[PDB]
RNA sequence: UGGAGAGUUUGAUCCUGGCUCAGGGUGAACGCUGGCGGCGUGCCUAAGACAUGCAAGUCGUGCGGGCCGCGGGGUUUUACUCCGUGGUCAGCGGCGGACGGGUGAGUAACGCGUGGGUGACCUACCCGGAAGAGGGGGACAACCCGGGGAAACUCGGGCUAAUCCCCCAUGUGGACCCGCCCCUUGGGGUGUGUCCAAAGGGCUUUGCCCGCUUCCGGAUGGGCCCGCGUCCCAUCAGCUAGUUGGUGGGGUAAUGGCCCACCAAGGCGACGACGGGUAGCCGGUCUGAGAGGAUGGCCGGCCACAGGGGCACUGAGACACGGGCCCCACUCCUACGGGAGGCAGCAGUUAGGAAUCUUCCGCAAUGGGCGCAAGCCUGACGGAGCGACGCCGCUUGGAGGAAGAAGCCCUUCGGGGUGUAAACUCCUGAACCCGGGACGAAACCCCCGACGAGGGGACUGACGGUACCGGGGUAAUAGCGCCGGCCAACUCCGUGCCAGCAGCCGCGGUAAUACGGAGGGCGCGAGCGUUACCCGGAUUCACUGGGCGUAAAGGG
């Protein structure tokens, strides 16, 4: 009637549920950042962006994101942010983005 | 660990005329033989049950109802039988049949009076018949306490013990001694029993006259050694519905019912050609007969079989000589009254079902896969009695019907299909009304075919009364293939059953030698479509006494026409007469019913011919028209309540009563 | 299997005498010696001219009947000799000749091929040691065909091994009546085999 | 090293030309016969449905317990019942269930084949190299108690372990944006800034073994892209809006209208678009002198699909055949409130059909997953079974033996034939008997060594008491087709355009080598015929290798 491979499903669910979060996290967070950065919040933007970044390479560790999955998202985050901070702002605090 | 002494085998059949108690009696046997309860549907043909160190195989199905055939089939396979009787039905005219068809094969049986509780339930009354009707030597084996509504306990003479029944749920029984009165009644019947048993054991004979009582063990031996010979028939009793006399009838089983050994060996034939017994030794060649196929949803095709010699084995290989085929028996199976017992083998004399086999239909003989490729007997000959016209509506259904029998004729070879060799329409051979009737449901339902069901047609014939002579001319002279043929003939009627006779009555040769062949093929021909309705104008002599010709125009053919004209008209002219088919029939009937039997036949356009007695019966011969002869079964069986049977043959053709002349102009 | 049934009949038909029996065929009665004509009811009648086909068929039946060997096998061998590099005609004979049941007869251990076969079958023979029983076995160049030991003293073997003292054995074979041995020097040759058979025809027969 | 033609239009001829036959081949069926063995092979149809059993697991050397059998009992006695090891039951977590096995429905297409491109990528396990393994917290089952339920299970409290999760640290080093350097599609560097590592088990315990973390390289397997090749129908001629291109996003391991927004009107087609029919593709297979024609079963490679259809989750990998979700169809249980399923896995059932097998034995070998191992799983596989389905080998006898029995057939009645055939005579001795009896199996493990080389030792056979070997050993299965010509093989009797034959031409209408029987003969032989289908013959679609005045064919 049954085969103890559901042990694989039970897990299947757990894991999903886990990364499912750091997943949607980086999302909302990725936004909160570019938002300000564009809004003008020069430094306090770079702050969040620096956080977002972490949470990314952080998720890269497990099986959530991986390879360039992280690196890609980054090259776009600290890409658009910097391309909104030039909307007259001069990268204030020493956020991620390099001089 | 033998578990099979053979001498412990009881293969029995419950026969008896409808109403009775056959079926109900069986489910009951299948409750006692297996209520067990120890500190731990006739679901397929034959079933096994255990009763006091004895395996019993039952095949309840008889029914009698017109078509027996089946009853008489299980009968051949099995060894014993209970002829249940309806105690109530006293002025019982059909108690009969059943049995007179049992010794018909050669098998032993005991009697049971079932409804000993239903009004009119008079035990004696049966025996007052079981020797008055069939006339055997039954032996009172019990005497009921409380005739009918007052059905309490019962008494077994042979063992002078009394039992009782406090209910009808089959629980509160017990062996309580004789109740005050009664007693006396016993003795005498227990003496006659022993007096009867005397005609078997001399030991139980002297001891009788000396004043000693036969041992309860040597006494049984007599009765048993007496039944098995078809000399006596132990009668018992009890309301099978109220569970009474059953557990006692079950003893009655083993105690008097033959074992696969007490019975006479089956004959079979070698591939060379010579009879030979088949010995019940579970170590000789493997010889088994088949008798019932059934489609199981779980295991598929099932082929219930009765082994005689050798022993079939689970996961082996068999061989059916009948249809020269190598079947591979994979699994053996025994039907228990409630589950599927999967056993590993059936030793000679045992019965069950095999799984596998594809070409094995009814009556098949299966031997080892090297054994003498022999074929048993089985030859049963139950032909038909009632048929019908079946015209499959538009040619569409004419097919659904072909398949109809293409599977229905394997699932029941107790019939015959035939295409009337004279008029498309097909006949459906049956063995009694009901028979064809219920086919008409399945063949029309589970086959969705929707055709017609009226009656056959009659192979009429044309001919004449007065002799005539007319001209046969043809000539067509316009310019070339002249076409010139002409002849004169002498047409003259011949006795009803004369045939076809022509006469080469040409003098010098006014009609060339080479053209006569053709002038005949022309006359012979034309006679096809009658002058009245279009039927084989027969029973006449033709005389070609004249006709001329032309040197160039004549033709082999031109003459075939001219002669086909001379005839095409002599019959029209000599006053035609619509002849019809007359049959020879022989109704076997007790001169009891005879009186009306003959009547009815007279009022059937028929004229009687005689009645030279036979057995206790009497035979009647006579002629009749096939038209006024349809569905005769259910008319003969009417004027005889069942005790009537007939045959039928063709004879001659004869004029229709004129009133039936213009009738047929259809 | 190896035919069986009237033979000094085929001896006939082909009308070119054969030694299917061996000894007797030599006596005044190889059959054809007395009735040199096709069997059957007609047989002795003016024979219509043969068709271009009949001819080749008969030359095949001739050659194949000599070695008495199922058309099947006969054909396989031919179909081999063809694809074989060398004048197919000779070649074919080459193999036919290399059959153990034959080498035996040739070496004289048996009076007839029909007999030589039975011996081979019943292990009365041996090749370089291990005994063989397949008549069809094909001998290579430089083999020793000997009579087994259990055999050695069996009437038949003697008598036949007897008539051998004196007679010579094909240039492609060397026999030692004593040790009942015999080597397969070389592959027989076209002429060595004086057969009343033309290979050319037979070939042409397998070309249609 | 390879090429054969014939019959049939006429009174006769020559040409054209169609038809037809002899040859080979088959997952075959059907008919009549059928003795042995070896190696192959066996649902071609309903990709219809399917009872039953088994086809995927495994680690206690990752972790905490429940239950059971042992130690010593914790305390002074049972008490808060701990400990170490060996069974167990599930729960955790780790890998493996994406390989293996089945199938051809779909698909005319970068699906396949072949040859290449990845400055456009991925790769668990396995090798080699470099550097690490520093602190802390934290939940959820199991378990207990309580509640819903027919069932499948499920909900609520409360504990608790771990190689499970999470934060801080160090970052050999890797990831990102910016700038410069080499390079040249996103390839290597390099400086500022920023971001990220980790896990612990076993022993013989400062040393190993198995793991962990990051990074570079190898190896293996893959994704995507491109040139060329890849069937029939023009009585399918025009097709196209995410359509073709662009900019910017999203998405991905990665390119890309793969998706979206918004611009621009373009993209494709007689070199055959679009539409319709059919079909899984190849190595190969059959035939053929070759070119070519057919074809794609078994074995190997790729693809695709797992009742029909859609979809994501987990994960190195899947949109997963014995995983999940939803729709529909069908099967089953139901306390009818809701549950359980998917044999195109092995075997088998039913239906269909002309037709295609045992619910077999073994993990002994090979191979695969899990483990340090012992070992466990393994219908993959290694074998057995049934089937002349194919092919190969073998037997039913060998040597004698009559101017020649019998019977039967023909006859000119002299006789001819069957025919050395039988008989009979010797001789060998399939089958069958006692007896002996394998190869496949030498490693993993263990001991010396140094758990390396090398040396030594032990346990391992389903088939199988089979093959085979020695001894003993009886004359011991033949059919089927054909006999007018092509085409080898002819007489008699029946029959009378009847019955029947028949591939073609034709045979049969009182003497039939053509029907039916007999004798005899020819062919082949455990086979022999028939029916399907493909090549050949057919230079009869002609590239090799054809034609058009009148034969079919020149367009007004
Ligand atoms: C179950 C048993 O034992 O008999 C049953 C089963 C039964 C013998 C049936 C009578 C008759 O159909 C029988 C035939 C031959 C009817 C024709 C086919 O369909 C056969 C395949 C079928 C086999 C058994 C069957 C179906 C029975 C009856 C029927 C009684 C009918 C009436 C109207 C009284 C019986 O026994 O009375
Ligand atoms: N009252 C009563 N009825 C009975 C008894 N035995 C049988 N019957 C009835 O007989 C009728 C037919 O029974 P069945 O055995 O099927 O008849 P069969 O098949 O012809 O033997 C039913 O009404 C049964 O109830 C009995 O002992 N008592
Ligand atoms: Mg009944
Ligand atoms: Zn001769």
């Amino acid at each position: 009637r049954n085969l103890s491979a559901l042990k694989r499903h039970r897990q299947s669910l757990k894991r999903r549920l886990r990364n499912k979060a750091k997943k949607s996290a980086i999302k909302t967070l990725s936004k909160k950042a570019i938002q300000l950065a564009q809004e003008g919040k020069a430094e306090e933007a770079l702050k969040i962006m620096r956080k977002a970044e972490s949470l990314i390479d952080k998720a890269a560790k497990g099986s959530t994101l991986h390879k360039n999955a992280a690196a890609r998202r980054k090259s776009r985050l600290m890409r658009k942010v910097r391309q909104l901070l030039e909307a007259a702002g001069a990268p204030l605090i020493g956020g991620g983005l390099s001089a | 660990k033998v578990e099979y002494d053979l001498k412990r085998l009881r293969n029995i059949g419950i026969a008896a005329h409808i109403d009775a108690g056959k079926t109900t009696t069986t489910e009951r046997i299948l409750y006692y033989t297996g209520r067990i309860h120890k500190i731990g549907t006739i679901t397929a043909a034959v079933t096994t049950c255990f009763w006091k160190d004895h395996r019993i195989n039952i095949i309840d199905t008889p029914g009698h109802v017109d078509f027996t055939i089946e009853v008489e089939r299980s009968m051949r396979v099995l060894d014993g039988a209970i002829v249940v009787f309806d105690s109530s039905q006293g002025v019982e005219p059909q108690s009969e049949t059943v049995w007179r068809q049992a010794e018909k094969y050669k098998v032993p049986r005991i009697a049971f009076a079932n409804k000993m509780d239903k009004t009119g339930a008079d035990l004696w009354l049966v025996i007052r018949t079981m020797q008055e009707r069939l006339g055997a030597r039954p032996v009172v084996m019990q005497l009921p306490i409380g005739r009918e509504d007052t059905f309490s306990g019962i008494i077994d003479v042979l063992r002078m013990k009394a039992y009782t029944y406090g209910n009808d749920l089959g629980t509160d029984i017990r062996e309580i001694p004789i109740p005050e009165e009664y007693l006396d009644q016993a003795r005498e019947y227990h003496e006659k029993l022993v007096e009867v048993a005397a005609d078997f054991d001399e030991n139980i004979m002297l001891k009788y006259l000396e004043g000693e009582e036969p041992t309860e063990e040597e006494l049984v031996a007599a009765i048993r050694k007496g039944t098995i010979d078809l000399k006596i028939t132990p009668v018992f009793l009890g309301s099978a519905l109220k569970n009474k006399g059953v557990q006692l009838l079950l003893d009655a089983v083993v105690d008097y019912l033959p074992s696969p050994l007490d019975i006479p060996p089956i004959k079979g034939t070698t591939p060379e050609g010579e009879v030979v017994e088949i010995h019940p030794d579970p170590n000789g060649p493997l010889a088994a007969l088949a008798f019932k196929i059934m489609a199981d949803p779980y295991v598929g095709r099932l082929t219930f079989i009765r082994v005689y010699s050798g022993t079939l084995t689970s996961g082996s290989y068999v061989y059916n000589t009948t249809k020269g085929r190598k079947e591979r028996v994979a699994r053996l199976l025994r039907m228990h009254a409630n589950h599927r017992e999967e056993v590993e083998e059936l030793k000679a004399g045992d019965l069950g079902a095999v799984v596998g086999l594809k070409e094995t239909i009814t009556g098949d003989t299966l031997v080892g896969e090297d054994a003498p490729r022999v074929i048993l007997e089985s030859i049963e000959v139950p032909e038909p009695v009632i048929d019908v016209a079946i015209e499959p509506k538009t040619k569409a259904d004419q097919e659904k019907l072909s398949q109809a029998l293409a599977r229905l004729a394997e699932e029941d070879p107790t019939f015959r299909v035939s295409t009337h060799p004279e008029t498309g329409q097909t006949i459906i051979s049956g063995m009694g009304e009901l028979h064809l009737e219920i086919i008409v449901d399945r063949l029309k339902r589970e086959f969705k075919v929707d055709a017609n069901v009226g009656k056959p047609q009659v192979a009429y014939r044309e001919t004449i009364t007065k002799p005539v002579d007319v001209e046969g001319k043809f000539i067509r002279q316009t310019g070339g293939r002249g076409q010139y043929g002409h002849v004169k003939i002498k047409v003259e009627p011949l006795p009803r059953g004369s045939g076809f006779e022509f006469v080469n009555a040409i003098v010098g040769g006014v009609i060339p030698k080479e053209y006569i062949p053709a002038v005949q093929k022309g006359i012979e021909e034309a006679m096809q479509s009658g002058p009245l309705i279009g039927f084989p104008v027969v029973d006449i002599k033709v005389t070609l006494y004249d006709g001329s010709y032309h040197e160039v125009d004549s033709s082999e053919m031109a003459f075939k026409i001219a002669g086909s004209m001379a005839i095409k008209e002599a019959v029209q002219k000599g006053d035609p007469v619509i002849l019809e088919p007359i049959m020879r029939v022989e109704v076997t009937t007790p001169e009891e019913y005879m009186g009306d039997v003959i009547g009815d036949l007279n009022a059937r356009r028929g004229q009687i011919l005689g009645m030279e007695p036979r057995g206790n019966a009497q035979v009647i011969r006579a002629f009749v028209p096939l038209a006024e002869m349809f569905g005769y079964a259910t008319d003969l069986r009417s004027k005889t309540q069942g005790r009537g049977s007939f045959v039928m043959f063709f004879d001659h053709y004869q004029e229709v009563p004129k009133q039936v002349q213009e009738k047929l102009i259809k | 299997g190896r035919y069986i049934g009237p033979v000094c009949r085929l001896c006939r038909r082909e009308g070119v005498k054969l030694y299917l029996k061996g000894e007797r065929c030599y006596s005044p009665k190889c059959a054809m010696e007395r009735r040199p004509y096709p069997p059957g009811q007609h047989g002795q009648k003016r024979a219509r001219r043969p068709s271009d086909y009949a001819v080749r068929l008969r030359e095949k039946q001739k050659l194949r009947r000599i070695y008495g060997i199922s058309e099947r096998q006969f054909r396989n061998l031919f179909e081999e000799a063809s694809k074989k590099k060398g004048v197919t005609g000779s070649v074919f004979l080459g193999l036919l000749e290399s059959r153990l049941d034959n080498v035996v007869y040739r070496l004289g251990f048996a009076v007839s091929r029909r007999q030589a076969r039975q011996l081979v079958r019943h292990g009365h023979i041996t090749v370089n040691g291990r005994r063989v029983d397949l008549p069809s076995y094909r001998v290579r160049p430089g083999d020793e065909i000997a009579v087994a030991e259990k055999s050695r003293n069996l009437e038949l073997i003697r008598q036949n091994l007897e008539a051998m003292k004196g007679r010579k054995v094909g240039p492609w074979l060397s026999l030692d009546v004593e040790g009942m041995k015999g080597k397969f020097l070389r592959l027989p040759d076209r002429e060595d085999l004086a057969l009343p058979v033309n290979e050319q025809l037979v070939i042409e027969f397998y070309s249609r």
